[PDB]
């Protein structure tokens, strides 16, 4: 009970990280797109895509620490 | 917007330029046409 | 054609050397093998006429 | 189909011919504007106009500036400002204006000024591009 | 022994074979033989070549000989069997230490702390933040790495799964064939589908990676 | 058809009236000034500055020479526009005025109208258009000032 | 059963980040591709895009104090 | 069992809260790329923003109500 | 176990209401990028807008049936 | 053991839904933004949309005929 | 736990279809607006939303394979 | 408990099919309105589609590889 | 309870590689939706496709590791 259901406790605990991985494809996939119009690379389009990367993989790390939680 | 738009230019200022460009580029013989062509014969009057 | 030859040579050791599989999975990818082939043989004298060209020109 | 209208102050090419298509690097992009068009303006980029007239040829030209404008109808005119053939569009020049462009560049100024030349390494580019 | 002592040794002859081979094209013969062969590194220098230099003659054949010998080692276990399953996947880990070396080589043994400063400096990993650096450096190394041993391990499961699948669906319709093997049929075919591709795109990744350190090294 | 309820440009030579060029836009456009456009005038021709040419001395925006000369060229169109473009017409409905030859013996004066008020072009029923940026419309505006530029011109 | 399934219900409530961590990858995105269009950087775009990450990750603060409720 | 399942309950409904979440990162996003196309940036879009983000969060908290009454 | 896989099955159903959540604000948001190209806000668009929130949360009132039923 | 495990059978299998909800909005968003473009909206377009919201409640009808067959 | 597993097990492979569910509306979303493009509808592009609905449905027949297995 | 939790446990794994379903809707719908602005079919861009399918079901293929590991 | 959670705990761990599935085929899609605009495909933007698909796959390299960890 109490060893057992932290096991089952930090596998559904990582499926919260399946947002931040669609989530940096959404975000660096529209500055993938943003470059077709031109020209802001590494101006203004891929800043901000650094900016928006961090702000998804946040809440991939804020749910991998509930996954660390759960496991020591 | 462009590096011309916002330099202002216009589509002509861009064009031209352009199409100067080309009157710039193109095999020699058709670079003596160039002038011809979308040249400017003219004084340009103020007022 | 002969360094076809030679390379299906070497799997068939491989196959009998190592561990094997099932046979109906065997038998299968030794099919699969085929179907490339036929296509590839008619291929493999287009990459012959390309290269040597390129390398007779240079 | 649609009356494509290429053309050129000096050039017509297609003249509401009823032509399949004529890919077109506008500075929108470069599209496939297909015989009969929607409602649409555009700027020319440079590029090249591939005319695909229904013929299964599709013509190169790269085109300088201008405008197609693809129209509510079926009437297509690329009005170029001049858009011409890569036969007659000498490399040699355009390469060599080129790197230069970008050399000049580098020397440039404002952007407008740099805008002269990137502009032009744009074109020129885009005329290296083709070819 | 034997086994697991032929099967490295059985990888490299394959690719030594070809690395020998057109070496030796350089001016003999060519009759059939030699020119046949060289035919296949021509496809190296030919297909890879048209992705190389890229970063640059320096790297170039450096990152194409572990490509080539990724295609070729994973092309050494896609024909032996039962080979995937075992000998692939310590090739796929004997692959590991390679995956994990050529970031090493040059990244982690020039700048441990920071082998995205040969790798990438701002892009994925914030440059501004050398905490994103060090946590960037996993996912552009330490899990990479890493990824380039699941990635061995996508292609085997992949592979498999063909087997699996196929030998389920063999053991499922075990008619002689006789409908079991029309799919059957397309599921070794998946092989090659699945496991050759994924498996080249695989080593491709090791490729473009170890390509983006040393094109900005 | 971009149409409102809302600058004009006499276009000629410098040379005379070997026809009844200048003194017809002169007439027209001393008919127009009264009327509210924009009384800009923009003379093609300096025998437009002639034929009005006073209070068009005092109503041009610019005026055009060595009209001819070897017959005008697009590059002259887009110059004109070019230049047009930096003015300082409140580009109200600009109108232009030329003389459309018709055949070897005949021309008419011309009028086109200026959809200068870009908003007319951004209006209405250009809607439906695409590529509809201000840009674009602008940046075809442009590009369309030279072409009907040169052509009037020319004609 | 009490001491246990309140771990493996703090895993379930940590899945609710999938949705604040691909909420943000939409968000500054189109924050991204809509900046390509230009030239409305500041003030406008980017402001807003303050207030598009502030009811994007208020459904994961929401699901962090839901796993938070289940823990202490 | 009894006393064990209410808990393992309120996590699951808390997974909900990952469609609420990126619908509104889809309606601020498709307004964020409705902006730059301009020019009625106040009403019309904006004004609709929040009346998108009203029908996308009802479903949140409706899933959030079903969390709370298998906790309450 | 009877008593109790019902609080365990009625919380899991309650995640089938992310597709209604994420399909309100992607049939919205595409509404507010249709309305941004103009000009047929009142109906023709965004009146097919409101039969694209009923074809939508359909798909969420019969998820929630389902909840429902396992709970009373 | 039978008689749970049939009600936690039903309740993971709603969560199929999940798609033909979100997938709705994007095939109405598709053709919310579609038609903005103009101009076969009483035909063609509209006519296409009514078969892109029936293959994707195909997925809601084969996935809601399995928490019908867990159920009785 | 032989027949329990398994029919909790078979409810959990269900959740395979919520990819298939919104992977065919976008695929025909798509298509909405690609034939809003025009006008290649038959042939080339409405004949392509077919190879576009096998790769989709590829992945739900293979996961309602997997619920089959645990179901019979 | 040794032969339970792992028919219950690959169901759970072949939740992860739900990235390559939906992801491969999304690699061929994007290539749908790419060569709807045309015009490079056979090449370049459909070329680009079979790249991109292959990294989409790619973590179809290893999660069919987890799943499988855990029956058989 | 310690061996038979730890199976029922690297299958939901699983399941966190739907988001890196889906996630490669919106980097890779708009990669192609993006070449499409053309000309910059040789370097610039499938150059920036290998950066987009490594921090999308960088969740897959910390979402598999997680369920290799439970395994041996």
């Amino acid at each position: 009970i109490d060893t057992a259901a932290k096991f089952i406790g930090a596998g559904a605990a990582t499926v919260g990280v399946a947002g931040s991985g669609a989530g940096i494809g959404t975000v660096f996939g529209s500055l993938i797109i943003g470059y077709a119009r031109n020209p802001s690379l590494k101006q203004q389009l891929f800043s901000y895509a650094i900016l928006g990367f961090a702000l998804s993989e946040a809440m991939g790390l804020f749910c991998l620490m509930v996954a660390f939680l759960i496991l020591f | 917007v462009a590096y011309w738009r916002q330099a202002g230019l216009s589509y002509i200022r861009y064009s031209q330029i352009c199409a100067k460009a080309v009157r710039d580029a193109l095999k020699t013989e058709f670079k003596a046409n160039a002038m011809k062509t979308s040249g400017s014969t003219i004084k340009i009057v103020k007022v | 054609p002969y360094v076809l030859g030679t390379g299906l040579i070497l799997y068939l050791l491989s196959k009998e050397i190592y561990v094997i599989t099932p046979e109906t999975f065997s038998a299968i990818s030794t099919i699969g093998f085929l179907v490339y082939i036929v296509k590839k043989y008619g291929a493999s004298v287009g990459e012959f006429a390309d290269k040597l060209n390129e390398q007779k020109i240079a | 189909q649609m009356s494509f209208t290429f053309a050129s102050p000096t050039q017509v090419f297609f003249n509401s011919a009823n032509v399949r298509q004529v890919d077109v690097p506008t500075q929108t992009g470069a599209f496939g504007i297909l015989a009969a068009h929607v409602p649409t303006l555009q700027v020319l980029r440079p590029g090249l106009v591939v005319v695909h007239a229904e013929d299964g040829t599709t013509s190169k030209y790269f085109v300088s500036s201008g405008s197609v404008t693809v129209n509510a109808d079926s009437s297509v005119q690329l009005l170029a400002e001049e858009a011409v053939t890569l036969d007659m569009l000498d490399l040699g020049a355009a390469k060599a204006n080129l790197e230069k462009a970008q050399s000049e560049l580098l020397g440039a100024a404002d952007e407008a000024t740099r805008a002269e030349i990137q502009i032009r390494i744009e074109a020129n580019e885009a005329l290296v591009k083709a070819l | 022994i034997t086994p697991v002592i032929l099967g490295l040794p059985l990888v490299t002859l394959i690719v030594l074979f070809p690395s020998l081979l057109f070496p030796t094209s350089n001016r003999l013969v060519s009759n059939r033989f030699v020119t046949l062969q060289q035919w296949m590194l021509q496809l190296v220098s030919k297909q890879m070549m048209s992705i190389h230099n890229s970063k640059g003659q320096t790297w170039t054949l450096m990152l194409m000989s572990l490509i080539l010998f990724i295609g070729s080692t994973n092309l050494l276990g896609l024909l032996p069997h039962s080979f995937t399953p075992t000998t692939q996947l310590s090739m796929n880990l004997g692959m590991a230490i390679p995956l994990w070396a050529g970031a090493v080589i040059t990244g982690f043994r020039n700048k441990t702390k920071a082998s995205l400063a040969h790798f990438l400096p701002q892009g994925t990993p914030t440059p501004l933040i050398p905490m994103l650096v060090i946590i960037e450096t996993i996912s552009l190394f330490i899990q990479p790495m890493a990824l380039a041993v699941r990635l061995t391990a996508n292609i085997t499961a992949g592979h498999l799964l063909i087997h699996l699948i196929g030998g389920a669906t063999l053991a499922l319709m075990s008619i002689s064939t006789t409908t079991a093997l029309i799919t059957f049929t397309i599921l070794i075919l998946l092989t090659i589908l699945e496991f050759a591709v994924a498996m080249i795109q695989a080593y491709v990744f090791t490729l473009l990676v170890s390509l983006y350190l040393h094109d900005n090294t | 058809d971009i149409k409102t309820p809302e600058l004009i440009i006499g276009v000629s030579s410098d040379r005379g009236l070997c026809g009844a060029i200048h003194s017809s836009v002169a007439k027209q456009m001393k008919s127009e000034a009264a009327n509210l456009k924009e009384v800009k005038i923009i003379g093609v021709g300096d025998k437009i500055r002639s034929i009005l040419h006073r209070t068009h001395s005092d109503q041009f925006l610019v005026t055009f020479k060595e009209v001819g000369r070897r017959p005008p060229t697009f590059g002259d169109a887009s110059v004109i526009a070019l230049e047009l473009l930096n003015s300082g017409y409140e580009f109200d409905e600009g109108s232009i005025i030329f003389n459309r030859f018709r055949s070897v013996i005949s021309y008419k004066t011309e009028e086109k109208p200026i959809f200068s008020l870009d908003t007319i072009s951004s209006a209405e029923s250009m809607s439906i258009y695409d590529d509809i940026d201000a840009d674009v419309l602008r940046n075809y505006q442009e590009y369309s000032l030279a072409n009907i530029i040169y052509y009037s011109l020319k004609e």
